[PDB]
DNA sequence: TTTTTCTAATGCGATCGCATTAGATTTTGTTT
């Protein structure tokens, strides 16, 4: 009635009868196109109407898409014959929380603590513990292990007391044993884990201060909502009275605490009469770091029956539409021993980094000049691969709100306002298009600033009223006008009076203060003039949700905060706000890449230590942040058992190992990495990888990865002292001037504005 | 008799005043009655009348939160009592029951254990009035025959929203007029004729019901879908731009119509200020900066001596006003009177020149203390008596009562500033000195408050799926709203249609594509495209940016730079090529000398940066730093002590713990594992001097070295640490370091400071070579690297080095290598390589 | 004028402790 015929392989995931079911969604068959007409065949067939329905994904971007084609499939089935709600699940929880939160007595009130202003209350409660902490760090850099145990304890639901005896019986296998041959390498194993156990009293007096302002985070969330469905049972009593069929999506990347809690409240053999579908691959589970149940694929069936012993049914559902063959005998190979998914290259190695880049930037300006997407792992070394291909020719959109040159204008010229020794922020101004000085006069400036300027005397210095011989005391009092130029005491004059302003309008409100320097300065009008003319009129952008920021905040001292707000920003959330575009080569990494397709991908560096990152990669035994796998949840994460060690040659041969097996399974979470790398191509596939790196003294070869291709693809191009090349720089418009001087519907609108400026 | 009068505008509380002057009221708002008696005496409610009769809330809300705290409840909820979430939940169950006349034994009769509990709840809450039971105790005391006799005309004018319990207080008086309008929640009499809606406007409205128009209007309905929330908030801004300017219809006549505004109305009333369209707009007393100015004064008089950390707020109040750079005037210029070589603090100085009076150097900072000591006069020589003698013996309010007239910025500035001073003044002889302290344009509204405007032109933000049919849940603990119904999507429809009653002329309606909601798609079959992602503006500000983008890109370009000319002739800053960025002129562009005698002056510690990358040398020198970095100060701190040559180990130890008070730490734990970090780098210093004692000889320590290493000649200056003699007449050299992590021994004898040192050894200021170290206290013993004695062949190779580099520091356009440093440097933002 | 990271390896030598240091210092969403 107005659609293709489904396949025969998608005849039994759309006509299954009500009752758990999952759906193991391979790689590009297309999950959502078969989801809409089983929303559709639960409808027309009966069995619910579309206002008992319930979709819950992840992100926002996959829950916006599933509105989409259960609205489309909707309306032609009312062509021929209330709405659905669709949320994601960190949103599911606060709805969940605003009804039934006063049983497990948590306030309506409660507002979502943000990742910066999380950070800003629990460095003000680690910096004021009455104590003796007596841990070899700092201040800053122990509030970034607070922030890692809660965040993991309220994501296990161990509740802070299981942590405090877990030091013992393992420091005393250590010291009551005797040698078969304490070793100063395993204590330093036993130093860290007498360090959690320092600790604790310090992360509870961070959840005490996060219930006396009423403010939590997006993990406290799920903390709260997982033990509420489990202790009070009438919650799934009245959800299975609402919402007759179910949908999860993207199931493999669901945690340990959004597992207790959509099996409580949603079946864990509660009412057969519900139709429950969660789809989902287990060989796409990138993640493993952040949501990190290993389980929850081969802990379903078993975890959601049929309410009477008999565990759920499993369909295939595997096909790609969005891939051709011969890079499905690659990815079928790469998945191997770890139902095949069946359809409807150029190897090379470089020996240098700089000219394996002009290899990949050669196809990406051959096919693209004769008449695509780079999935790089590490943002930072994607920068580097812009260069090579735009001296080629080809358009790049390579894909930070405070280091955008008009909001990092705005954020310094805040702050020569407020405190005049912030140097680091007067030759941002000195030195910009604006007013460009010269070096002749800003060593000028400071040989002014100096004139103006013992054990006892030297801690004298470095107090908060310390006299530092600063520069923007030379701008306020310049002095005589014969050190500078005559071109250039006209500027700091005219700098001086443009200050002296703006800092009139500082006891003032807040947001009335960044859009008051806004307009002083050129900001937005140098902001479009920049801007092609192909865009339209928009130029303002992610300068105006700048301002979106400071006003939601000051809801403000603009010394005290917004410098202590946007400076702990830039380390801890590393930019507030990215801003999108109007949306070329695409050089994306590889998580932001997962469920998108192109037309030619390159995978440029599968060189050794690079793709696999084995290095920078700790376990539970050598720091304190960790979380060890006696109580962890879903505890894959094999646990060394202790119990059979009598002689010290075993205890360090048991923990040598088990510091093995917990870092094979992070190689194990790399080839997952290629999985959702290869499988994103449509068309012909691109891997390289270098010899000789960027700067070592030793070259390191390709990976395990790199030299197991190799045996794919021959069972294929034959591509098969570093470098002390600095890159350095010295430190249109005149066409365009000309115009504009020679000259003394876009006319109607100028005698419009005109008629408001000659009007009093 | 009793008459009824039952669409929108159609002349209904028209009608209600000529029935009330013919034969020569009731509105239901203070508001309302405002004007409803303006149009009474130009032809010449409820809850204000029953007050009358039973005369012939924070308060509230505490008497509820208290009896929780004391206290049938089923148990479930024994730990939600000690809430104060649950003080609002059980507060509006009564509430609800009270506009409907149910009595505490009457909620028992309904039961289901929950609302047993809120039964007996409420007949202990009337055992120990409110501003909702006022109408339904007038019922309860109902006179009448004397009441109803005085009464010749009954005029209720408003019944579509009227509660049941006030449906009874007219009931029994009722000559009786029973006006109403039965759509939007005895003879009848109809109407049709609109009389305020063009009948495009009307059979948009009476589409949406599956009354006729004004044929003298002329109307349009139209819907525009955005593509972000920007571009939306843009188009409204536009749309009511156009308007004003090129139609031409004013102010207040143009209203922005939100379902809510804490969702929607408060982020856009934000992006149309800043388009030049007037919004004609909440926050406490005490966080008002002008109100805590003089608060101080009353602060300090009521504890009789003005404090260090309270004195300074009055300088950075709107008092006497200082900018953060004369601060920092005053402070230098307080120090060099009590010129003690150890300063004071800024806090302990200020205080004794507010007191008596400073004399050494006065000129322009002494009127700013006069301003602070003639207010601190008048505390001193009822409170309102001292409150406004010290108001008046300041310069303030002189100021902005000559500043509230000119002015955009001060302008609005001055205004709220005497309207939060007033307002301050009024809370004091409400209160009636230690105890007045202790105690202290386009009208963007919501559906609920959009009922009593005329508005021309009307636009309805935000009718988006997420919120305009509100699916949000509202479930609760008590279930108060599955009560409300046995004692929704066709519900929210007739707001949409009470929203476009209100507009005579036009109706935009906008969303975004963030869904359109199944409504807008109901509007376009009765109405007058992809959606918007760069909308026009006309911003003066907005113009000149576009006719630039064009005037300069690889026809058009003739017509853009004509008007540029007539914009720039006016006004409007940005449009003449004198005013913009990339038109602007170097200042010198000379060299930073000449006239070839000249000898630079180079220093050992800055000459691997100079080496390293010029442009780096030339802006952390000469300004251009983040600050003090404690770290140094502690590490100059120990570089003092070790320089000492007559002190044991016992002596140093206690020489840094009776310092070490006075240094800027939070965290209060790592001052003290710091300090014990500090301790035993004096214990390896002593450790290793003796230990080696054996092997050199100290000569001197912390030497100044200054001589002329070449002869453009450069100059060698620096301060040697601690020179040493070796067993062979050399001179070894030391540079005690305090870091954790040592440098590599392929970088340690390409070490650009020791190799100045020993460079400085030879030829003058001996006359050997000798060596050089590099002792690291911190992390046997303290390790340390070694560099070689230097031959008559790497001296050379060095001594070209220094030559080539200290020539780099002259000329313009420095070079800006990419280094290992750059991800630790403080000028990086203005890194032309970044 | 002179100053300021830390881990986990990779080699040493009298297994394992002491030492140097050469490679880096990842990826990144989730409410109103
Ligand atoms: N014959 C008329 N002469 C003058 N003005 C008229 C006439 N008929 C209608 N109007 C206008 O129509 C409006 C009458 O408003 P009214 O009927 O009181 O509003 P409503 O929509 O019924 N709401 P409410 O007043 O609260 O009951 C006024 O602006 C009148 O000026
Ligand atoms: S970033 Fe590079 S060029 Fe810029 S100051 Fe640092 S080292 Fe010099």
């Amino acid at each position: 009635l107005g659609l293709f015929p489904p396949t025969d392989e998608q005849a039994a995931v759309i006509a299954a009868p009500p009752g758990p079911l999952v759906v193991i969604a391979g790689a590009g068959a297309g999950k959502t196109e078969t989801m809409a007409a089983r929303v559709v065949w639960l409808v027309a067939n009966g069995f619910a109407t579309p206002s008992q329905v319930l979709g819950l994904t992840f992100t926002r971007k996959a829950a916006g898409q599933l509105l989409r084609r259960v609205r489309t499939r909707l309306a032609r089935l009312a062509g021929a014959g209330e709405s659905a709600t669709v949320s994601t699940y960190h949103a599911f929880a606060g709805t969940l929380l605003r009804e039934h939160g006063l049983l497990l007595p948590v306030e309506p009130d409660t507002r979502l603590l943000s990742e910066t202003e999380l950070w800003q209350l629990a460095y003000d409660v680690v910096c004021a513990h009455p104590g003796h902490l007596d841990t070899e760090k700092t201040p800053a850099a122990v509030t970034a292990m607070v922030l890692r145990l809660s965040g993991a304890l309220a994501e296990h639901l161990v509740d802070t007391d299981q942590l405090r005896d877990t030091h013992v019986e393992l420091e005393r296998l250590v010291h009551t044993l005797p040698a078969g041959p304490p070793s100063q390498w395993l204590l330093r194993m036993l130093a860290t884990q007498t360090e959690r156990t320092e600790l604790v009293p310090l992360i509870d007096a961070l959840h005490q201060r996060m219930r006396a302002e009423k403010v939590m985070d997006f993990g406290m969330q799920m903390a709260a909502a997982a033990r509420l469905a489990a202790r009070f049972p009438q919650v799934g009593e009245q959800l299975r009275q609402r919402f007759r069929v179910v949908l999860l999506d993207e199931y493999q990347d669901t945690g340990h605490a959004q597992r207790i809690a959509l099996s409580s409240l949603f079946g864990g053999g509660a009412d057969d009469g519900l139709a429950l579908t969660a789809v989902g691959d287990p060989i796409q589970s990138i993640y493993g770091w952040r949501g990190a149940s290993a389980t929850n694929l081969p802990r379903f069936t078993t975890d959601f029956p049929y309410s009477d012993g008999t565990p759920a049914p499993t369909l295939e559902l595997r096909t790609s539409w969005r891939n051709p063959p011969s890079t499905l005998h690659v990815a079928n190979a790469v998945s191997e021993e770890a139902r095949a998914l069946r359809p409807r290259i150029r190897c090379a190695l470089l020996n240098n980094v700089a000219a394996e880049r002009d290899w990949v930037a050669d196809h990406l300006a051959r096919a693209y000049h004769g008449a695509a997407a780079v999935l790089v792992r590490r943002n930072a070394d994607a920068a580097p691969m812009a260069e090579a291909l735009t001296a080629r020719g080809v358009p790049v959109e390579v894909v930070g709100l405070l280091a955008v040159p008009e909001v990092a204008d705005l954020v310094a010229m805040l702050r020569l306002i407020a405190d005049p020794t912030a140097g680091s922020a007067v030759m941002r101004i000195l030195t910009g298009p604006r007013w460009r000085f010269g070096a002749r006069d800003i060593a000028a400036l400071w040989r002014r600033a100096v004139e103006l300027d013992g054990t006892a005397d030297i801690v004298a210095q470095a107090a908060p009223d310390a006299d530092t011989a600063c520069v923007a005391d030379a701008i306020c009092d310049p002095g005589d006008a014969e050190r500078y130029s005559p071109a250039g005491y006209e500027r700091i004059v005219a700098l001086g009076r443009e200050l002296t302003m703006l800092r009139a309008h500082l006891g003032h409100p807040l947001p009335e203060l960044v859009a008051e320097v806004r307009r002083v300065l050129g900001l937005d009008a140098e902001a479009r003039a920049a801007r092609p003319v192909a865009a339209g009129w928009a130029g303002t952008e992610n300068l105006d949700r700048f301002s979106d920021l400071v006003s939601d905040f000051a809801g403000g001292a603009s010394v005290s905060a917004l410098l202590a707000y946007l400076d702990a920003a830039v380390e801890v959330e590393n930019g507030l706000a990215p801003a999108e575009l109007t949306v070329r080569v695409q050089i994306l990494t590889v998580h932001a890449a997962k469920g998108l397709e192109w037309q030619v991908v390159a995978v440029p560096h599968l060189s050794a230590r690079v793709f696999p990152s084995t290095t920078q990669a700790r376990t539970w035994l050598t720091d304190a942040s960790d979380l060890p796998p006696l109580l962890r949840g879903d505890r894959g994460v094999p646990v060394l058992d202790t119990s059979d060690i009598y002689d010290r040659k075993i205890l360090s041969d048991k923990i040598s190992d088990h510091k093995k097996s917990l870092d094979q399974r992070r190689v194990d979470e790399e080839r997952r990495l290629l999985y959702v790398a290869i499988t994103r191509a449509e068309d012909t596939l691109l891997l390289s990888g270098h010899h000789w790196g960027a700067t070592e003294s030793k070259p390191r070869g390709p990976s395990e990865f790199l030299c197991e291709l190799k045996t794919i693809l021959e069972e294929e191009i034959e591509h098969w002292p570093l470098r002390d090349q600095v890159v350095e720089a010295l430190w249109h418009v005149h066409r365009g001037a000309q115009l504009v001087a020679a000259a003394m519907g876009w006319a109607a609108d100028v005698d419009a504005l005109l008629a408001e400026r000659e009007r009093p | 008799g009793v008459v009824r009068l039952l669409g929108p505008g159609t002349g209904k509380s028209s009608l209600l005043v000529d029935t009330a002057v013919q034969h020569i009221l009731l509105t239901g708002s203070a508001r309302l009655r405002t004007a409803a008696r303006a149009a009474i005496t130009a032809r010449l409610t409820v809850h204000s009348y029953a007050f009358a009769v039973l005369r012939l809330s924070a308060e509230q809300d505490g008497i509820i939160r208290e009896l929780l705290a004391g206290d049938g409840w089923p148990e479930q909820l024994w730990p939600a009592l000690t809430t104060a979430g649950f003080a609002t939940e059980l507060r509006d169950l009564m509430a609800r029951c009270t506009e409907r006349g149910v009595d505490p034994i009457a909620l028992q009769r309904l039961g289901r254990p929950e609302w047993l509990a809120a039964g007996r709840f409420a007949q202990a809450y009337e055992q120990i009035l409110g501003a909702a039971e006022l109408v339904g105790a007038a019922l309860e005391a109902l006179l009448l025959d004397t009441e109803r006799n005085r009464i010749k005309l009954l005029l209720v004018d408003d019944a579509q929203h009227l509660d049941p319990q006030a449906a009874r207080l007219v009931r029994a008086l009722a000559l009786t007029v029973i006006a109403g309008d039965p759509d939007q929640s005895h003879p009848a009499i109809t109407l049709t004729q609109s009389y305020r809606c063009a009948p495009e406007i009307a059979s948009a409205i009476t589409g949406l019901g599956q009354w006729t128009g004004n044929p003298q209007r002329e109307g349009t309905v139209t819907v525009r879908l955005a593509a972000s929330t920007h571009a939306e908030g843009t188009m409204i801004a536009d749309a009511l731009r156009r308007a004003h300017l090129v139609d031409g219809i004013p102010w207040s006549q143009m209203a922005v119509i939100v379902r809510s505004v804490p969702r929607v109305g408060t982020a856009l009333a934000r992006a149309l200020t800043a388009a030049g369209v007037p919004v004609q707009d909440d926050v406490p007393v005490g966080r008002q900066p002008a109100a805590a100015a003089l608060l101080t004064v009353l602060d300090v008089t009521a504890t009789g001596h003005l404090d260090a950390d309270s004195a300074v707020a009055l300088l950075t109040g709107p008092i006497g006003r200082v900018d953060p750079v004369t601060l920092r005037q005053l402070r230098r210029a307080l120090r060099r009177a009590d010129g003690s070589q150890p300063p004071r603090d800024f806090g302990d100085l200020l205080v004794d020149a507010i007191e008596r009076e400073p004399k050494g150097l006065s000129a322009e900072h002494a009127r700013t203390l006069r301003r602070l000591r003639a207010v601190l006069t008048a505390a001193r020589r009822d409170p309102r008596y001292t409150l406004w003698q010290a108001w008046h013996a300041s310069g303030l309010q002189r100021r902005w009562l000559a500043a509230s007239e000119r002015g955009g910025s001060v302008g609005a500035q001055a205004d709220r500033d005497l309207d939060a001073v007033t307002t301050l003044f009024d809370v004091a002889d409400q209160y009636v000195l230690r105890g007045l302290v202790d105690h202290v344009a386009v009208a963007v509204l919501s559906v609920h408050g959009a009922l009593a405007g005329e508005w021309d032109f009307v636009v309805i933000a935000g009718v988006q799926e997420g919120l305009w049919p509100n699916m949000i849940p509202r479930g609760g603990v008590l279930g108060t709203q599955h009560l409300v119904d046995v004692l929704l999507v066709a519900e929210e429809r007739r707001l949409l249609m009470a929203a476009m009653g209100r507009a005579r002329t036009r109706v935009m309606i906008t969303a975004v594509d963030l869904l359109p909601s199944p409504f807008c798609a109901e509007i376009s079959a009765w109405a007058t495209e992809p959606p918007l992602v760069a909308p026009r503006v006309l911003a003066p500000s907005a113009l000149v940016g576009r006719l630039r983008a064009v005037v300069c890109a690889p026809d058009a370009r003739a017509c853009a730079a004509a008007q540029l000319a007539r914009l720039a002739a006016a006004g409007v800053p940005g449009a003449d090529p004198s005013q913009w960025h990339a038109m602007t002129s170097l200042t010198t562009e000379e060299p930073l000398w000449s006239e070839p005698g000249h000898v630079v002056t180079l220093s050992p510690s800055t000459l691997q940066m100079l080496t390293d990358c010029p442009l780096r040398w030339l802006l952390e020198r000469h300004g251009g730093d983040d600050g003090r970095d404690v770290r140094s100060t502690v590490g100059s701190l120990v570089h003092a002590l070790v320089s000492e040559p007559g002190k044991t180990e016992s002596q140093l130890v206690n020489e840094l713990e009776k310092v070490w008070d006075d240094l800027p730490y939070d965290a209060k734990w790592y001052s003290d594992n710091e300090l014990a970090r500090h301790r035993a780098m004096l214990e390896t210093f002593t450790r290793w001097r003796e230990d080696t004692r054996r092997q050199l000889t100290e000569v001197a320590t912390e030497i100044p070295v200054e001589g002329i290493v070449v002869e453009p000649g450069v100059r060698v200056r620096g301060r040697l640490d601690r020179l040493e003699r070796d067993e062979a007449g050399r001179l070894v050299v030391v540079a005690l370091k305090t870091g954790k992590s040592p440098v590599t021994k392929d970088d340690a004898q390409n070490h650009a400071q020791l190799a100045m040192y020993q460079l400085a050894v030879a030829a003058g200021l001996g006359d050997e070579p000798g060596g050089g170290k590099l002792v690291y206290l911190g992390k046997a013993g303290a390790t340390e690297r070694e560099q070689d004695p230097l031959t008559p062949d790497k001296r050379a190779e060095w001594l070209e080095t220094v030559g080539e580099a200290a020539a780099a520091t002259a000329g313009p356009r420095f070079v800006a290598r990419v280094n290992n440093g750059c991800a630790n440097c403080p000028v990086r933002s203005s890194c032309p390589a970044q």
